[PDB]
């Protein structure tokens, strides 16, 4: 509250300037120098201020060679609707082949919403830094009792992670990371100097080590990141694909034996500052690009990305993501899916269908709105089913779009309410199609080598529960020059991720579940239209009638049930169950699709089921007849045919 | 912050060349395109072009096309215009706004400070001041005519007489010449007594010269 | 190219108003347009920039509303520093196009201009060249119609007027037309009026002189 | 005497003038006076990093004056050498 002149020697200069503060202090509202004088101890003797620098951990291995900036953002389609996060108007995007974008100034304001205090007054951090309150957003996570910490609060400029640890007694230790462009790190307080922290240096970005000597020992036990790694993947990686390497990181953690009970070595540790980059390369993206317009697409990439590796930090640690949301691109995108044929979803383009699944996604999240959302991500299912050879493996192309799809449909597994089921069921049987012998084949090989196969297959949402730890090892890549620990590993990770129970990612939904006894003992299921098969070696279970197959005295048993129209029987049928009738009299190529709506079960008497096909089209049909799939010659292997008609019947001969 | 500063500003000979500079600091400039508004004496706001962001497009509006080159220095930050064949409509005040930012689409935010363009061919010259004689109030004043360019520093008794007083904006005449008036009101009791003398500097001619008037 | 017509081209209103300006386009811009206030010395601020979107440090009281063909600034409270001139702005199709712009001026009663003559000096008579000023001082509006009558004779086309801005003390504008004759045309007539019509007189006054008194 | 002074550890209002060393003056020590329009020490550093640290986040100070200040600030503070603080001898001084 008073002006104040500043005087000078510069080599031999009588300088002086004059600072107003009756000007400053009204001109920017955050600024009180009343604080920052008192924040500097100005009479601190220069022996207690070589005391406090002396503390800090300082940085050895302080280099790191140029990068470069990937870039990220792509600039504004010619004519887009450069539209706004408040103020979602409607129809002001047409169709999802109209060019929009949201501009990037109050998108900044709807994600970092939240304030409070960056860099805190507490003990490793006041010593050093010139206290800040900035809007900011955070990723928390709290494990081991709460006696380890981790906490990644970031703004649009720059990301501080700090750890926190607990010794079993009142004594913290505590290790923070600052990461982002060399010129936008916060103020340092005392006599302290940026490079003697900075451990990695490229071009605009700068990473920043913060901790006391004795921390950095402490942390040095079980915590030596390779700091050069993490800085170049946070630098070199767009924000959207850092997300998804993030994201890898996780779920093949998740289904291993990793973040049940977490080990606090440095892989989980590392992998935690990088769940608050990923983030915060998304936050800052938008941020550093100006007073522009952020490209939808772009948008609903990134934020698809984000929206899945927030939901499975939520499942591994008790973690909250505080300020990364907008819900300008949520209604944006909300309204947007009111635009398209979600029946017909499927028949656009490779690009227009994730462009849209990630729009569903992004659009209502907490799925459950207008259900309708189910039903194009099982027309891309459908439509990427006829046109995908049966029981292939899918290549990455197919893969990626279908792993886009299956989100909208997995949050809606989550719910106890049904919302419009039919889709959903449709979806599953075609999953459970597509979970074939070496679409395992192929992802165990994926988990063996931890390849982009590791992440999804339609098959963990199938309604495939015939799969154990034994019934993998027989179908996985037979090779010697992969390690059968990692196969042995892969196995029991691809267990894990689709256990029926504690996982309520697999059951609880179907109508036709009601009409089980024991639901451990069911193999699979068939929903068809107008009938529900039940593949169990459960001898009682409530359906219209009971197949057993000649199965062998080998497995336990072999039953199919059909439910007619999902609903159940008093009790289970009594008697010998119905022996399956054996067909030659069909002949081997069809012109009309006199297998439609039916499916066909391929098994193995001694191992379990093979294969399932869903007779979904005319090609599907003439791509069964006409390969090499109908082999008699292996008498250990017969074809289930299973029609709407309600029966079982085998296949043993054509012409 | 963000800062644009635009310095080429001069007087030219009609039909002749000048070349602008706009310096932009405090932001990452190869991202962002340019456009530049100019502003006539007495006109609205006028766009007149846009630099690309990759700087090979060029896109002016009619008056001004194919007169106008862009061309820009990401390296040096700054943005360069030439300008051709310049006319007696394009004489005003010309200003550089950064729009595009991630560049097709394009806004102006903030401009620079502007540079005066004057496109009169005619001749430095400094004003001849004539006396404007009064006739229980009156008013007298000093006649400033046919001075070139603007401006004209005026005070009355060297600036102690301050009540009053109304120093016209300038009038281009038709001469090619600036012609201003200023005035002041008096109590007509003090016309006899109190001394009125009127202060004239032209900076562009260096000549000053202090004028009685009864 | 795309015409954009503001209306008012210039208004009045007191401290605390609320102000509208209005601006539309000539074909639909769907939801590109922006407004800019310039005050005259310095560099125009963008305030609107979405037809929607109050941008960062424009205070709150201003707001822009619109869709395609009209499009609207209402500033909801005016302060003193809001004394500006603003311009609407297509960017949908280049060549872009302002506004005419509107002036807001800042309201004042109305008061009549006191009117003098000032014949030609006899220091610039001597040069061969005659300048008559008639002075229009501290009146309101700024709307005013200054006619020469050169013995009775309307002069067309040697007057020019040139006036303050509204002065900061008292909110009035006044006014120089100077009329301008050689010499030799001077001595030639006899009367010279200047006829003020504005709307606080009670009907045009005329102020004259006969050649030399 | 001492234009070199030395600090132990009065607030801001009721101050006006303040007076940095050179990075030769004090053998290496940043030291400031504080002042009253009457002369007390200061910690230089400290004292440095504060109106830098005022004039960054003041990024609207955008003064061709006051802008330079900070730039000239920050070149200063850099001269400096606390690492130079080895078994330097800290009571040089009143």
């Amino acid at each position: 509250l008073s002006e104040v002149k500043l005087h000078l020697d510069i080599e031999g200069h009588a300088s002086h300037y004059t600072i107003p503060w009756t000007e400053l202090m009204a001109k920017v509202p955050g600024l009180s120098p009343e604080a920052l004088w008192r924040e500097a101890n100005v009479t601190e003797d220069l022996a207690s201020m070589l005391n406090r620098y002396k503390l800090i951990y300082k940085t050895s291995g302080t280099l790191g060679i140029a990068l470069a900036e990937p870039v990220d953002i792509p600039a504004v389609s010619e004519g887009s609707m450069q539209v706004d996060a408040s103020k979602v108007h409607p129809g002001v995007i047409s169709g999802l082949n109209s060019p929009a974008c949201m501009l990037s100034a109050p998108l900044e304001k709807q994600l970092f919403y939240y304030i409070g205090t960056m860099l805190p007054n507490t003990r490793p951090h006041s010593y050093v830094f010139y206290q800040l309150r900035c809007h900011l957003s955070y990723v928390a996570l709290s494990i081991n009792g709460d006696k380890f910490q981790y906490t990644g609060a970031m703004t649009s400029k720059f990301l501080m992670g700090t750890y926190k640890r607990v010794t079993e007694k009142g004594d913290e230790h505590v290790l923070s990371l600052i990461f982002g462009k060399t010129k936008d790190l916060p103020d340092l307080r005392g006599p302290f100097s940026y490079p003697s922290l900075t451990s990695a240096q490229s071009g605009d970005y700068s990473l920043v080590i913060v901790t006391t000597f004795v921390h950095y020992a402490n942390f040095h036990n079980y915590f030596v990141p390779n700091l050069k790694d993490m800085f170049s993947r946070a630098v070199t990686m767009t924000a959207a694909s850092y997300a998804r390497y993030v994201l890898q990181k996780l779920v093949l953690l998740e289904m291993k034996g990793g973040c049940r009970e977490p080990e606090l070595d440095t892989e989980t540790l590392t992998t935690m500052f990088e769940v608050s980059v990923a983030f915060f390369k998304v936050g800052h993206a938008v941020g550093e690009t100006g007073n522009g317009c952020v490209d939808l697409r772009w948008l609903a990439k990134s934020f698809f990305e984000l929206t899945v590796l927030k939901d499975i930090i939520g499942i591994c640690y008790g973690a909250t993501v505080k300020g990364m949301q907008s819900y300008g691109l949520e209604r944006l995108a909300a309204m947007l899916m009111a635009t398209v044929k979600m029946e017909e979803l499927g028949h656009l383009t490779t690009e227009k269908q994730e462009y849209a699944l990630r729009l569903a996604t992004v659009g209502y999240p907490k799925a459950g709105v207008y259900s309708g959302l189910i039903g194009g991500a099982t027309s891309v299912l459908l439509s990427a089913y006829n046109r995908h050879p049966l029981f292939q493996p899918l290549h990455t192309v197919m893969r990626e779009t279908l792993f886009i799809g299956s989100h909208v449909v997995l949050r809606e597994l989550r719910l106890n309410v049904t919302t419009q089921g039919p889709n959903l069921a449709l979806y599953q049987l075609l999953s459970t199609a597509l979970c074939s012998a070496l679409e395992i084949g192929e992802v165990l090989r994926g988990l063996a080598l931890g390849t982009e196969s590791g992440l999804f297959s339609p098959c963990y949402l199938s309604l495939r529960f015939d799969l154990t730890r034994d019934k993998l090892l027989s179908m996985a890549p037979q090779e010697a020059m992969l390690d059968q620990a990692a196969v042995s590993n892969a196995v029991d990770g691809f267990l894990g991720r689709l256990s029926l129970e504690r996982e309520d990612r697999d059951a609880w939904h179907l109508p036709a579940y009601k009409c089980v006894d024991r639901l451990d003992k069911v193999l699979m299921i068939i929903p068809l239209i107008n009938v529900t098969f039940i593949i169990s070696s459960d001898r009682e279970v409530r359906g219209s009638a009971l197949y057993e197959a000649s199965t062998t005295y080998l497995s336990s048993s072999l039953f199919l049930s059909p439910v007619i129209m999902n609903k159940c029987s008093q009790g289970a049928v009594a008697g010998e169950p119905r022996q399956i009738p054996k067909i030659q009299n069909f002949t081997r190529t069809q012109k009309s699709c006199i297998f439609c709506g039916f499916a066909l079960l391929s098994y193995d008497e001694k191992e379990g089921l093979e294969t399932t096909t869903y007779i979904t089209s005319q090609e599907v049909q003439n791509s069964i007849l006409s390969s090499n799939y109908f082999d008699f010659d292996n008498l250990h292997v017969h074809y289930l045919l299973l029609t709407t008609n309600g029966t079982v019947m085998e296949i043993a001969g054509l012409y | 912050e963000v800062q644009l500063v635009e310095s080429g500003g001069r007087v030219v000979q009609p039909g002749g060349s000048l070349r602008l500079s706009c310096v932009t600091s405090g932001f990452t400039f190869s991202y962002y395109p340019i456009h530049w508004v100019r502003q006539g004496p007495g006109k609205g706001l006028e766009w007149v072009t846009m630099m690309s962001f990759d700087g090979t497009s060029d896109h002016c509006i009619s008056s001004v096309k194919g007169r106008f080159v862009m061309s820009r220095d990401n390296s040096r930050n700054t943005l360069y215009l030439e300008m051709n064949k310049m006319r007696l409509e394009d004489t005003g005040v010309y200003y550089c706004a950064r729009g595009g930012w991630k560049w097709p689409g394009g806004a102006f935010d903030v401009f620079g400070p502007g540079t005066v363009v004057t496109v009169s061919s005619a001749s430095t010259k400094g004003p001849s001041v004539f006396p404007l004689a009064p006739s229980g109030t009156a008013a007298l004043g000093c006649l400033v005519k046919d001075y070139f360019p603007e401006p004209v520093t005026v005070s009355w008794n060297s600036g102690a007489l301050t009540s009053g007083v109304h120093t016209f904006p300038a009038v281009l005449q038709s001469s090619g010449l600036y012609s201003l008036s200023s005035v002041v009101t008096v109590p007509s009791s003090s016309l006899g007594t109190q001394t009125y003398i009127c202060n004239v500097n032209h900076k562009p001619s260096n000549t000053k010269v202090d004028k009685r008037v009864e | 190219d795309i015409v954009m017509t503001q209306t008012p081209p210039s208004l009045s209103a007191s401290v605390g108003d609320r102000v509208t300006l209005t601006c539309r386009a000539s074909q639909a811009i769907r939801n590109n347009l922006a407004w800019y206030q310039h005050k005259p010395g310095k560099a125009p601020k963008r305030l609107i920039y979405a037809a929607s979107t109050l941008e960062d440090g424009v205070p709150s009281s201003f707001s822009g509303s619109g869709f395609g063909t009209d499009f609207t600034l209402t500033i909801n409270s005016l302060q003193p520093e809001d004394f500006a001139t603003y311009y609407c702005l297509q960017h949908s199709t280049y060549p872009w196009t302002f506004g005419q712009g509107t002036k807001v001026e800042i309201k004042r009663t109305v008061a009549a201009p006191s009117v003098f003559i000032f014949p030609p000096s006899d220091e610039q008579l001597k040069s061969g060249t005659a300048s008559v000023v008639c002075l229009l001082n501290n009146f309101y509006p700024r709307e005013a119609k200054v006619q020469w009558k050169v013995d009775n004779a309307l002069q067309s086309g040697n007057s020019q007027e040139s006036v303050t801005e509204q002065d900061s003390k008292d909110s009035t504008y006044s006014l120089s037309s100077t009329l301008t004759l050689s010499k030799a045309d001077y001595e030639k007539h006899k009367v010279y009026a200047c006829e003020v019509t504005h709307q606080g007189l009670s009907s045009p006054v005329t102020k004259s002189f006969n050649r030399g008194e | 005497a001492y234009p070199c002074c030395h600090v132990t550890q009065l607030a801001l209002e009721n101050i006006s003038d303040i007076y940095l060393v050179s990075n030769q003056t004090c053998d290496g020590f940043s030291l400031a006076s504080l002042n009253s329009p009457i002369s007390r020490c200061a910690n230089g550093l400290n004292v440095v990093s504060f109106f830098i640290s005022i004039l960054k986040r003041s990024s609207s100070a955008l003064t061709s004056h006051l802008r330079e200040l900070l730039t000239t600030l920050e070149s200063l503070y850099g001269s400096f050498s606390v690492e130079d603080l080895f078994g330097a001898n800290l009571n040089r001084y009143a």
